[PDB]
């Protein structure tokens, strides 16, 4: 909202840059959280599996 | 169909091309020039200034440094001529309507260049050729004097009758001239020009102004003090006679009596007493200090006969150690190692409603005062002005003692160096270069179509007396025909010529570069 | 006039009009400077030089017209401005200062005009007496009107003004039923009967029941000591100056000094205490030790007065050793009569002053004016040219005084004029015009005259401000 | 710079701190110093903020300002003799510290962060000392070089050839704000893959 | 605004100021813009600037001829991370063909002229035209004095720029000492010294006091005597220290009192108040003297030395200065920058920076190129005669690479006056048929194309910069697809 | 004397000003004094509060003999 640019191909990062609201969408930001601290690689790859 | 359809810049951000650039920059330097030109020559007018949020400060002025201070302009190219006005008076103190109008006029034959299919970059390069052989034109006819007293004296005399010309002191030039130029040879070579105090009061014709033989000065006297004392030895100091010497530390008293505290207070009245016995030890009638004088010491010197001035400033502190000769004093431990001042009368005079400290009979004299007296309060704050105009361009030729012929004869005389030059180099600077000779011969011509005169033909009969040998010929504004220079008297000085050409060369050339504006979001003002 | 705050000036002086006006045009703001020189240097003439200069710029619209530069005009104007001082010089006639009958009649033409021309029987002696008593008649060359202070009081009415040979205070005694001393010994001080307190920081610490007492006892000891050291001089009255940071005179000090019979005076300024040395001579005191009685200044009588009900005042009158100041009490109605009664005595004042720097007197009542209007129309015939034209527009202007004078009694202005110009070139040339009588006489007859130095000071200001007008070509605004 | 430009270092690299007068004359090249890891304000203020003095003459006034500028002058000199050549600290250093040190040749820096004192003893082998009483040969850092270059419009420490170090620093050189974030968070999953694959081969 | 005949840009700030300027690094950061992407080419201007200093308007010019030369590419259906491959193998062929015509020739203090003439092409752009033979020669003397030749750096806090308003251009001058905008504490002090020992003091001139909460107590009379006494035996005991060690003047931070300011006067002992806390240090190295905190510690080993301390006085104002020079080997140096307008001194100092950024990169490196446009066409048939050996659907991105690298001649010619592809192509055609890489474009009609007669020089170092730092940007905008912002 | 927010003496004049105006004519008292109050306590507030206001200090045609 005040116009600082994040530029990333990451997907931990990107969906914690979105607003997401609906209760049953917040699941699949809440995953990739949990492979981001366990092994840190995968992010991406367990959202279109989910 | 518009400026590129994103978007690149914010909300309220503006930008410029080439070909809509020039035209701002253009039309707001000759707006600039166009005001100002009324205020030239010998015959120039005079303008009003009223300010509306400045609770109504109405100011008459002629010169064309403060009217640009004050117009507020909200055009980026018209920013430029006046911030070059104002290093011009803050330099030499005279020549800023010339600069400015100079600058304005090399403008105005560069849009019939662009006009023409001409580059930039030629007219540029073209100027730079123009203005070498300007200058050195210049330096060559310049006069150098000095060597003798009875010389040196007329070139003052006719330097500062020139200068005050167009301003309203044009009425009694013959009473204001020598008023101007024996304040300056009383600084004895020292460029100081702070020491003339200038004081302005209601009152009395424009004609009532004098120079004072001694000083002046608008303080008071203690109570029940001499106001007279014939052969007066002066001691400047500095010193806090304030309630006492603080002594600064983090001290405090801590006694267990109320006995014991009057004691203490009576050790602060005897601290004071014992400095100001040391005091009279120089053997002195006159303490001048630059800080308040309680009740205490007013009564011990008032008890010896000893005049004590309170309340002095720097301005008129340093301005006494050059008029009498004394030094500003303090710490009083050794009364052989200290100067003190002389004077042979102080009195009390009356000039108008006031009373002021009158010095008459000085050891030096290199400070002095001048009293102006008016009828109202904008001749009063004009006559200032112009004076001060006076005093600035005769402390630099005492500096550098070269003089060049005035009156329209310095100008037609760089302009027919260009137009040989403009006739030898051949491709399109030639055509450039007659600009540069076409602006300067202008400034002639504003002087006698302000007088109502025939400016075509004057200017003509300049030009053709100018190429065949007359190097001294110019303009005679008194009955509008053409007269000598060496015996009229019209005398300007060579630092002041020579920094309206370099001037108005620079401004032209930063601001022909412009090519394009590009203007960021205005802060906005809260309203409520 | 009304201010837009709520106050209300009932005034006549030109020089006070143009103060409370609001103007807002700067060709206006210009000509109340121009009043303001006339008030500073004569002192009379405010509403005749703001005539004469609204009369000459007016004459200059025609010439403009007729193809005239404005800088012939700024030159031609000067040419009968220098002829005009030589034409008024040798009108005037010299005067003494050991006559008392010119001074008197000087002091009541500049008074007639006010509001106060009823009371010029009495105001006008006591003008002139107070301003013999400040200079010396054998040399003088300026008077300070600083020497005059004027005190204003309600109640009453004008007639009840009266002169002061001594000093006159707006404050009550602090003691209470001393208020009748004669003879009596005024003593000035500048320091403080209180506490003992020094510039440092300084506290008294006590840790012990027996020094609680001694903390009172020695206080009470060192007030005490400082009384009895006035009374040994011999001192009736006493002055104490204003102090802010500590207290000036405590509940104790003044308990010790009524029961020694001395009045006690507080607050006074720091402003007026050479006024106050200048009128009985008291060397003022800063320090105990230096109170010895010779510090002192002696007098006859030193009472307070009560007035009918709008309160009470100081008076201390027979001084062993008088100074130059003498002051002056206005009484009045309302507070509007005593502002302009007090402008009115000013007025008499700066008339007197007048006549100190420059011992000359000339015939007034429009006498001059039309002079001045007369031999600049011969004068202009013997010029050539286009400043024959400017000379006569000079001279046109200097008719609208008399023109006024005569318009403002009722009388026909046309035939006034007529009349006076015709006989001031035949004979006499003292003929102004009659406001009694009705008519034109000799103005000698009629005990009316005026300073040369009004009627001078009132030209030279004028003609030079409308040489600066004429200076003007453009307007812009500024920030 | 360029993206083939960052390099890898073997020791501790931070920013230049803020330096008072005297900080350009003392030396910025050393060859094997010592390094003396404190946490102490070397700087002249009070001894504590709940403190106040009581004094009757004018003798003791002058012993007073003559013992605040004994204990400064006590804690520099145990430093320098110490053998120490250069000196880090959290708290700040004053400038009579500075010109101390520069007329000795000894460098001085203050207002480190805290992760970045750290990192300088798991790579020197030293100890954070409150207190300037003890500085024995065993609580001292050492390397092979030190000096202060220049990258980029900034200055910046290095602490190169540690034998025993274990800890390294990243350089990253790149031409935008968001080319460098880029490029730490890409090196970030190279860490903790090479991290897991260590535990699980 | 590139090349020599270049055009300068009018920038207004948001407040009320006004800036006249051709360097590319602040125009486009007072340039304020909303883009994304625009925001994007402004920090790949300023990184560098700080990096080399000169080729900052170069940079952006090629970076968006970049991106233009690959819009055909996308619009027949090719990847843009092949486009993004396919750039940088040929960035790797142009940098190493640069080392192959690079020469170096030397660089040291004795036979100083090929850094005269480096200088002198950087400076021919910005209007310091008329003077700018001198104001190279500033530039060359104030490096080689305050650098290092074993460690190979400079410190830009050694070189002190201060510019005044009013005079003439052409009165810049280089000051071998340190110009302080202060004067002498009083009035009667004498203005000049011939031979003076500076005295530089941290600690003012007031009696002291601790820190710590000290409280003072007087219980008597004969305390209250005995402190007057000691008030007045610390201000004597004070220029007695001074006076003893030789001292000639004395430099303060901190300010004087009353009765310390005389006694400094009656003892013929000058001295100057309130300077500041940089400039300090400067007069130490440069008077070589040091800093003492106390006068206990005032010796006669830690004094400076000048040769010549003055006031300068400028015209009708009241604005002195005071100068010190005349010094042995130093290491701070000044410039004074004159001129007679607000914004010439402005853009003055920014000209001047831009060419002591030149000749610090030749410490580092001495090789050089020629420029004009000479590189440029070299570098494009180095990358156009490989390409022609890469059938894997990369030839056509290399050849693009070699077409926006050719825009420099024709932004050269276009502001020129001539016509761009009647003279390009001229100059290819005779540097492929001769043997000679240093011709480029006659930008100010001379005659001859050869840019090595025309002394027309460039860093390497600054070439390098502006392919390998160019092409990275590139980089991020090919890989960016989606965008998602609020809207307004 | 340890009241905080001139010396605080404003605020106590202006209350009691009103309060002696009201309580002079006995204006609105039946309201407190039906419900178990007396007149002698609010004497005692106007005593006490006048008590406030003196430690808060500052700082007839008939003279003619004592
Ligand atoms: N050389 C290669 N060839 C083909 N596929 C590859 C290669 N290297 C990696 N990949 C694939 O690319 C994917 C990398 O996805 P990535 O963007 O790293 O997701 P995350 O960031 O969540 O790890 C891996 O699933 C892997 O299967
Ligand atoms: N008596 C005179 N006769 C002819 N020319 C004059 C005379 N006095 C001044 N000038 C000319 O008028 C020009 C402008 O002077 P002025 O307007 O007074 O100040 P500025 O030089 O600042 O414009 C000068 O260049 C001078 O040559
Ligand atoms: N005398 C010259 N002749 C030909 N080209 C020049 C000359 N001087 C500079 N140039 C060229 O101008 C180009 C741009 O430089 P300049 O306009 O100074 O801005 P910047 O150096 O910031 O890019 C450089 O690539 C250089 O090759
Ligand atoms: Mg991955
Ligand atoms: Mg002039
Ligand atoms: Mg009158
Ligand atoms: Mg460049």
């Amino acid at each position: 909202g005040r116009g600082k640019a994040t530029i990333s191909n990451d997907g931990a990062t990107i969906l914690k840059l979105l607003d997401v609201v609906h209760p049953a969408a917040k699941t699949l930001v809440d995953i990739a959280k949990s492979q981001d601290a366990e092994v840190g690689d995968g992010t991406t790859s367990v959202t279109l599996l989910a | 169909l518009s400026l590129a359809p994103v978007n690149i810049f914010k909300a309220g951000a503006d930008e410029e091309r080439a070909e809509t650039a020039r035209l701002t920059s253009f039309i707001g330097a000759i707006a600039i020039g166009d005001l100002v030109k009324s205020t030239l020559g010998p015959k120039g007018m005079d303008k009003i200034l009223l300010s509306s949020g400045r609770d109504a400060s109405l100011m008459v002025t002629n010169d064309g440094a403060t009217i640009l201070k004050n117009i507020g302009v909200d055009n980026p190219a018209a920013k430029v001529l006046v911030d070059m006005s104002r290093v011009q008076d803050d330099e030499v103190g005279d020549g800023t309507t010339s600069v400015t109008v100079l600058a304005a006029e090399l403008l105005r034959e560069a849009e019939s260049l662009i006009a023409k299919k001409i580059h930039p970059q030629t007219i540029i390069a073209g100027w730079r050729e123009a203005t070498k052989a300007a200058r050195e034109a210049l330096l060559s006819s310049a006069v150098d004097h000095g060597s003798d007293e009875v010389k040196f004296r007329q070139d003052l005399m006719n330097i500062a009758g020139t200068t005050l010309s167009s301003k309203l002191l044009t009425h009694h030039k013959d009473h204001f001239t020598k008023l101007a130029v024996e304040a300056v040879l009383r600084l004895k070579g020292s460029g100081n020009l702070e020491a003339i105090h200038i004081i302005k009061k209601l009152g009395g014709s424009l004609a009532d102004s004098y120079l004072d033989e001694g000083f002046l000065l608008d303080k008071k006297i203690g109570v029940n003090q001499p106001k007279r004392i014939e052969n007066a030895k002066i001691l400047i100091a500095n010193t806090g006679m304030d309630t006492d010497k603080i002594k600064i530390f983090g001290s405090r008293v801590r006694v267990d009596s109320t006995a014991k505290v009057a004691e203490i207070e009576h050790a602060e009245k005897e601290k004071m007493k014992e400095k100001v016995e040391r005091i009279l030890k120089h053997g002195i009638n006159c303490f001048i200090n630059r800080q308040l004088i309680y009740n205490y010491p007013e009564q011990l010197f008032g008890a010896a006969g000893v005049m004590a001035i309170e309340h002095a400033d720097f301005a008129g502190v340093e301005r006494l150690a050059l008029v009498t000769g004394g030094e500003i004093a303090s710490t009083f431990d050794h009364p052989e190692l200290v100067k003190l001042g002389s004077c042979k009368l102080i009195e009390e005079v009356m000039i108008g409603e006031d009373k002021l400290i009158h010095f008459s009979g000085v050891a030096l004299g290199e400070a002095c005062t001048i009293v102006l007296r008016g009828a109202t309060q904008q001749i009063l704050d004009e006559a200032e002005r112009s004076l001060h105009d006076a005093l600035c361009v005769l402390a630099q030729t005492v500096k550098d003692s070269r003089t060049v012929y005035g009156g329209g004869c310095s100008e037609m005389l760089m302009a027919h160096a260009v137009t040989q030059l403009a006739n030898r180099t051949p491709g399109k600077e030639a055509v450039a270069m007659e600009s540069y000779a076409k602006a300067l011969r202008m400034l002639p011509t504003i002087i006698a179509d302000n007088a109502g005169y025939d400016s075509a033909d004057l200017v003509a009969q300049l030009r053709a007396a100018h190429s065949e040998g007359n190097t001294t010929a110019g303009l005679d504004m008194r009955e509008g025909t053409i007269g000598d220079m060496a015996i009229l008297g019209i005398t300007e000085s060579f630092q002041v010529k020579r920094q309206v050409l370099l001037s108005a060369a620079e401004a032209a050339e930063v601001i022909l570069r412009v090519d394009n504006i590009i203007k960021a979001a205005p802060r906005k003002r809260v309203p409520d | 006039i009304q201010d837009g705050k709520g106050d209300v000036t009932i005034t006549n002086d030109g020089a006070t009009i143009l103060k409370q006006m609001q103007v807002l045009h700067p060709a206006a703001r210009m000509l109340v400077e121009l009043s303001k020189a006339q008030d500073i240097e004569a002192g009379d003439g405010t509403t005749s030089v703001v005539i004469i200069a609204g009369s000459l710029l007016d004459s200059c619209t025609k010439l403009l017209q007729k193809g005239i530069h404005p800088t012939i005009i700024s030159e031609s104007f000067q040419k009968a401005l220098e002829k005009g001082i030589e034409i008024l010089t040798d009108m005037s006639r010299p005067v003494e200062l050991s006559d008392r009958e010119t001074l008197l009649n000087s002091a009541t033409t500049s008074l007639n005009s006010k509001v106060v021309s009823q009371y010029s029987s009495l105001l006008s002696p006591m003008s002139v007496n107070a301003v013999m008593k400040v200079i010396d008649p054998a040399t003088a060359t300026s008077v300070d009107l600083r020497d005059i202070k004027i005190v204003k009081k309600l109640g009453g009415t004008i007639d009840d003004c009266e002169l002061v040979e001594g000093l006159v205070l707006t404050q009550k005694v602090s003691n209470s039923g001393i208020t009748r001393v004669e003879k009596a010994k005024i003593g000035l001080i500048q320091f403080c009967l209180s506490a003992p307190k020094t510039d440092m920081d300084n506290q008294i610490v006590v840790s012990d029941y027996a020094q609680m007492d001694r903390v009172l006892r020695e206080e009470r000891a060192y007030i005490l000591n400082l009384v009895k050291q006035i009374k040994k001089t011999g001192c009736n009255v006493l002055l104490i100056q204003k102090s802010i940071l500590r207290d000036a005179l405590s509940d104790l000090a003044l308990h010790f000094l009524n029961k020694m019979k001395i009045m006690v005076i507080k607050d006074i300024e720091r402003e007026d205490i050479e006024f106050i040395c200048k009128t009985i001579g008291t060397k003022p005191v800063a320090h105990i030790d230096q109170f010895t009685a010779d510090m002192l200044g002696s007098a006859e009588l030193a009472e307070e007065v009560n007035l009918n009900g709008s309160g009470k005042l100081l008076k201390i009158t027979g001084c062993a050793s008088p100074g130059k100041t003498v002051t002056i009490v206005v009484r009045g109605s309302n507070k509007l009569v005593i502002e302009e009664a007090e402008r009115s005595i000013h007025d008499a004042l700066c008339v007197i002053r007048c006549l100190v720097k420059k011992r000359a007197l000339i015939a007034g009542g429009g006498a001059p004016e039309i002079e001045l209007a007369l031999r600049l129309t011969e004068y202009s015939r013997t010029l050539s040219g286009m400043e024959s034209y400017c000379v006569r527009a000079f001279a046109d202007a200097m008719e609208v005084i008399p023109s006024t004078l005569a318009e403002n009694a009722g009388l026909n202005p046309i035939s006034t004029v007529t009349e006076l110009r015709n006989r001031h070139a035949q004979g006499e040339k003292t003929a102004g015009i009659n406001v009694r009588k009705g008519g034109i006489s000799n103005i000698l007859e009629e005990l009316v005259v005026q300073p040369l130095l009004v009627s001078v000071s009132a030209l030279t200001l004028a003609t030079e401000t409308v040489r600066s007008i004429l200076k003007i070509d453009d307007v812009v605004n500024t920030r | 710079g360029a993206l083939e430009d960052s390099q890898l270092v073997a020791g501790v690299a931070f920013k230049k701190t803020f330096s008072y007068a005297g900080f350009e004359m003392q030396p910025k090249k050393y060859h094997n110093p010592k390094i003396a890891l404190l946490n102490v304000e070397l700087e002249l203020k009070a001894e504590k903020d709940n403190a106040e003095i009581r004094v009757h003459t004018v003798e003791d006034y002058q012993a007073i300002v003559d013992a605040e500028w004994n204990i400064l002058y006590d804690k520099l000199e145990k430093i320098h003799h110490s053998g120490a050549k250069v000196v880090l600290s959290k708290l700040p250093i004053g400038d009579v510290a500075t010109q101390y040190f520069a007329d000795r040749d000894m460098f001085c820096a203050g207002r480190v962060p805290e992760e970045d004192l750290k990192r300088t003893m798991m790579a020197c082998g030293g100890s954070i000392q409150t207190s300037v009483n003890a500085l024995s040969a065993d609580v001292l850092g050492r390397c092979q070089v030190f000096e202060e270059t220049q990258i980029g419009g900034e200055r910046y420490n290095f602490f190169t050839g540690c034998p025993k170090a274990k800890t390294c620093t990243f350089i990253l050189r790149g031409g935008a704000e968001q080319f460098m974030e880029e490029t730490e968070r890409s090196l970030h999953d190279a860490i903790m893959i090479v991290r897991r694959a260590i535990k699980n081969d | 605004s590139l090349g020599p005949n270049g055009l300068d840009k009018m920038m207004v700030d948001k407040d009320g100021d006004v800036t006249v300027t051709n360097d590319g690094a602040t125009i486009l950061s007072m340039m304020d813009v909303d883009h994304q992407i625009a925001k994007l080419m402004v920090e790949l201007s300023k990184s560098q600037d700080d990096e080399i200093g000169d080729g900052t308007t170069g940079v952006v010019v090629l970076a968006g001829a970049l991106l233009e030369e690959a819009e055909q590419l996308l619009d027949r259906g090719i990847h843009p991370i092949r486009i993004a491959d396919g750039y940088e193998q040929a960035a790797r062929v142009a940098i190493e063909h640069l080392d192959k015509i690079s020469d170096s020739v030397l660089v040291d203090i004795k036979d100083t002229e090929p850094l005269i003439q480096t200088a002198k092409t950087t400076l021919g752009s910005k209007v310091v035209n008329s003077c700018h033979r001198q104001m190279a020669e500033i530039a060359v003397n104030a490096v080689l004095t305050v650098a290092d030749m074993e460690r190979r750096d400079v410190d830009f806090e050694l070189i002190k720029v201060e510019g005044k308003v009013g005079g003439r251009l052409e009165d810049t001058k280089l000051i071998k000492g340190v110009i302080v905008d202060k004067d002498f504490s009083h009035p009667q002090m004498p203005k000049k010294v011939e031979d003076a020992k500076i005295a530089i003091l941290t600690c003012p001139f007031e009696p002291p006091k601790p820190k710590t909460k000290h409280k003072l107590d007087v219980t008597s009379v004969e305390d209250y005597k005995a402190l007057q006494k000691y008030e007045k035996e610390k201000f004597e005991e004070m220029i007695q220290q001074i006076k003893e060690t030789g001292a000639n003047l004395a430099i303060c931070q901190w300010g004087f009192d009353d009765e310390a300011n005389h006694l400094l006067l009656q003892n013929n002992l000058p001295a100057v108040r309130w300077v500041g806390g940089p400039e300090i240090e400067l007069i130490a190295i440069a008077t070589g003297g040091r800093i003492v905190p106390r006068f206990s510690e005032l010796t006669a080993e830690k004094l400076g030395f000048a040769g010549l301390v003055q006031e300068i006085s400028f015209g009708t104002t009241k604005d002195k200065m005071l100068v010190i020079e005349q010094c042995k080997n130093s290491r701070a140096v000044t410039i004074f920058i004159r001129g007679g307008n607000k914004m010439i001194i402005e853009e003055a100092k920014r000209s001047l920076h831009d060419a002591l950024c030149v000749i610090r990169n030749l410490i580092r490196d001495n090789r050089v190129v020629y420029g004009g446009g000479a590189a440029e066409i070299s570098c494009a048939l180095a990358v156009s005669q490989e390409a022609d050996k890469c059938p894997t659907l990369e030839q056509y991105a290399m050849r693009a690479f070699a077409d926006a690298l050719e825009v420099i001649p024709m932004a050269l010619s276009e502001n020129s006056g001539m016509n761009p592809i009647q003279t390009m192509t001229e100059v290819r055609a005779r540097q492929v048929k001769e043997m000679n890489p240093a011709l480029g474009i006659d930008c100010l009609h001379k005659g001859t194309n050869d840019m090595k007669q025309q002394h027309v020089i460039e860093t390497l170092i600054g070439k390098k910069q502006q392919i390998s730092l160019a092409t990275q940007m590139v980089r991020m905008i090919l890989k960016i697809d989606d965008i998602r912002k609020p809207g307004e | 004397l340890h009241f905080f927010m001139t010396a605080i003496q404003e605020l106590f004049k202006r209350i009691s000003e009103q309060f002696t105006a009201m309580f002079r004519r006995k204006a609105f008292l039946h309201w407190y004094t039906g419900e178990g109050m007396d007149e002698m306590e609010f004497t005692e507030a106007e005593s006490n509060m006048n008590d406030l206001v003196s430690e808060y200090q500052q700082y007839e045609e008939a003279e003619e003999e004592a």
